[PDB]
DNA sequence: ACTTTCAGGGTGGTATGGCCGTAGGCGAGCACAAGGCTGACTTTTCCTCCCCTTGTGCTGCCTTCTGGGGGGGGCCCAGCTCCTCCCCATGCCAGGGTCTTTTCCCCCAGGCAGGAAAACAAG
DNA sequence: CTTGTTTTCCTGCCTGGGGGAAAAGACCCTGGCATGGGGAGGAGCTGGGCCCCCCCCAGAAGGCAGCACAAGGGGAGGAAAAGTCAGCCTTGTGCTCGCCTACGGCCATACCACCCTGAAAGT
């Protein structure tokens, strides 16, 4: 037996906002950071709170233009986010 | 002075810091005793429902995913903490009725 | 030694929430919730002086940053909280 | 460690951010438009702290700093002090 | 047949006549009643100063302008070139003045 | 009753000057609730920032300091 | 009496500037060139809206530049929009500019 | 009555300064004024926080630099440090 | 559980603010046109809203294989403290240099009329 | 596509009105003197942040089936746009009354600096 698509959708999202960890890989995240600090200071040093703190708003930030471009993407008549959504949201927040 | 005029907040430790934090040159002595009483306030507000959040869990312990739940459910705390970023918090659970299977 | 109010937080619960606890990943957020309104009320009334060619930053002046910065029912409350603190005082 | 990190975003966690939100279905460019996204977030921010900490002539990036950088820009973070 | 314009040309050079202008779209003495019965609400008996009821008015000829290009940004995007109170309440929403 | 003072032929000349091209039919109540809301606002502030300063008429520069508070810095009108 | 505007090289007030700067309560103490630093930044910040602003009124065919050389200066400039973002300028206007959709074909 | 006080001499003789042979209204310079005002007090607002984080009691041109930087995007910030060091260390030096 | 650091009681001064007197600049109020703007109507044209269809990209599933989580340990540079004292910033006063308010007049902006040009639309 | 037809833009002429310079005053800018105090520097220290080791198992990546959803095309109906006309009401001006607010004078008490200590909170 195969659920049928969207059911799946409905209790994935219900899982991830029943929950509070952090939904970046927390390696990698550091290696980003440190790869976008890099430029800015050579030889910079860090503090895992410090990271944990960059990854807790970076995801906080995503999960609020996420719900802007959902709501994009539900005026435009549409269940599929997209690019167009991502930016009109991203243009009447302000960012660009 | 603390005691004097009933806080649970430091009336001398708000003093100092207003006289130190250099927000003007004189500092006048009922400025400490409203502001220990402002904050006392509403660390009240914020910490009420943000155990009655954590009782609606079968919790005995407050956690940040409980004041995050409590901050955006009631109305005022969330429009003065609307650009709150509150780690371990998550976000409250709101699927919309469009996306819900007819 | 780093001055907090995590002694004074876990006084007001006990007055409201009598039976429940604090983990210490709470007791850090509200140390940050406190310092940052602090500096929001006192840098309102800071600027309420420089407006009134003031000096001395009061009771007047606690009140209009309160009311200025909080919504609603919020600033009803918090502003009553502080009158009766300050007549409290002085009586 | 210095080259291609941001790949280390992957798709299932991308697709995770969005279940979060609220997001029902995704689109393929979605997942490179938010890389890129977060890339310019994260270099706004870190150039903020990297600042911040220059200033106290210190070499380790704190949570003081951090938290500070986020202020600064109306997104305040809670639980590291301050 | 009497001369007639086709739908649009007119709202176009409008647009072109409103946007290369400085004044103020709203007339002066409805906005000063405005103002005055909004203030009514919080202080009885009070005064105004010309100066104050300008720069509220410049305030809100911009406020009210920015407003209506993030509107037409949402009607443009969902497909469509009349802008509406559902595009209002995006953009809105969206700004975050209230969800 | 005086919101109706904000024309249709001036909300439509407000729209056009925000490059608005057709306007529906209920656009017109809609921007005079906004209008409504950021007008208290914003005089909410200003009218505590007169009773502050125990005065009786609201100033320009009461007004500029109630937009400053709202992240509405206004130029021009003192400063 | 030698003025430190004329020594460094400034137009703005450095003695008014380090005056607004005790008396507005930002520290306990004023450096001798905090004020100096200051000044300079501000009149750099002003003239560089002024030029901009010039600018406009030129391509106008004006010789009096009002608020709306002002915003058209400060609105077509990447930077100082940026800085400026959520600023008001007063009888300045709006920037000229419309939507590809609502053309004519 | 009383005496006020402005940028606006200092703003007209850098306005002759850049544009010899245009002027600027009574408006503008109200403008004028305003913008210089708000500049001042961000710049110092952000100084006063810079120099309170790391306990000094002191405002400093360095921590203006760190305001400046912290305020100003890109060219912005760039040629306004530029600026301001080099006005400090003329005023310094000589 | 101790301590060590900081807030409270008392004294002295003085400077900032509180209250009364004042005069004038501006804010409220009232007529009065009268033309410019606004409101109601009508045609109709084009925009919006629904419906169909399809192909195509998105999703559900399986399996494999990686690379992130979870510790453990070494070290060595970086952040914190302590004390010296010296150079910078501060308090005070004296005199003038500069910034501030009034006066005027002339060049720049405003209004209007005439004509030419450039888009618009039926045709 | 020509062409009639509006609407807009350029040029010229008259005008009014507000900015740029001149003149005097009044307010604090800068120089000179005395002084406490905060931070720059040097040494000690310690701790945590980086780097490496090893493991393993949960999750990511690739491939396939299949399925439902967005985008193109079609139609129609209805709702704003544009033009017309009738009405009304902003507003520019003139004029007055009176209030309120910025200043000024005098002094009254709250706040700051300081001396000691006992208590409160942080490890």
């Amino acid at each position: 037996h195969r659920y049928r698509p969207g059911t799946v959708a409905l209790r994935e999202i219900r899982r991830y906002q029943k929950s509070t960890e952090l939904l970046i890989r927390k390696l990698p995240f550091q290696r980003l950071v440190r790869e976008i600090a890099q430029d800015f200071k050579t030889d910079l040093r860090f503090q895992s709170s410090a990271v944990m703190a960059l990854q807790e708003a970076s995801e906080a930030y995503l999960v609020g233009l996420f719900e802007d471009t959902n709501l994009c993407a539900i005026h435009a008549k549409r269940v599929t986010i997209m690019p167009k959504d991502i930016q009109l949201a991203r243009r009447i927040r302000g960012e660009r | 002075r603390s005691s004097r005029a009933g806080l649970q907040f430091p009336v001398g430790r708000v003093h100092r810091l207003l006289r130190k934090g250099n927000y003007a040159e004189r500092v006048g002595a009922g400025a400490p005793v409203y502001m220990a009483a402002v904050l006392e306030y509403l660390t009240a507000e914020i910490l009420e429902l943000a155990g009655n959040a954590a009782r609606d869990n079968k919790k005995t312990r407050i956690i940040p995913r409980h004041l995050q739940l409590a901050i955006r459910n009631d109305e005022e705390l969330n429009k003065l903490l609307g650009k709150v970023t509150i780690a371990q918090g998550g976000v409250l659970p709101n699927i919309q009725a469009v996306l819900l299977p007819k | 030694r780093k001055e907090s109010y995590s002694v004074y937080v876990y006084k007001v619960l006990k007055q409201v929430h009598p039976d429940t606890g604090i983990s210490s990943k709470a007791m850090g957020i509200m140390n940050s919730f406190v310092n940052d309104i602090f500096e929001r009320i006192a840098g309102e009334a800071s600027r309420l002086a420089h407006y009134n060619k003031r000096s001395t930053i009061t009771s007047r002046e606690i009140q209009t940053a309160v009311r200025l910065l909080l919504p609603g029912e919020l600033a009803k409350h918090a502003v009553s909280e502080g009158t009766k603190a300050v007549t409290k005082y002085t009586s | 460690v210095l080259r291609d990190n941001i790949q280390g975003i992957t798709k299932p966690a991308i697709r995770r951010l969005a279940r979060r939100g609220g997001v029902k279905r995704i689109s393929g460019l979605i997942y490179e438009e938010t890389r890129g996204v977060l890339k310019v977030f994260l270099e706004n921010v870190i150039r903020d702290a990297v600042t911040y900490t220059e200033h106290a002539k210190r070499k380790t990036v704190t949570a003081m700093d951090v938290v500070y950088a986020l202020k600064r820009q109306g997104r305040t973070l809670y639980g590291f002090g301050g």
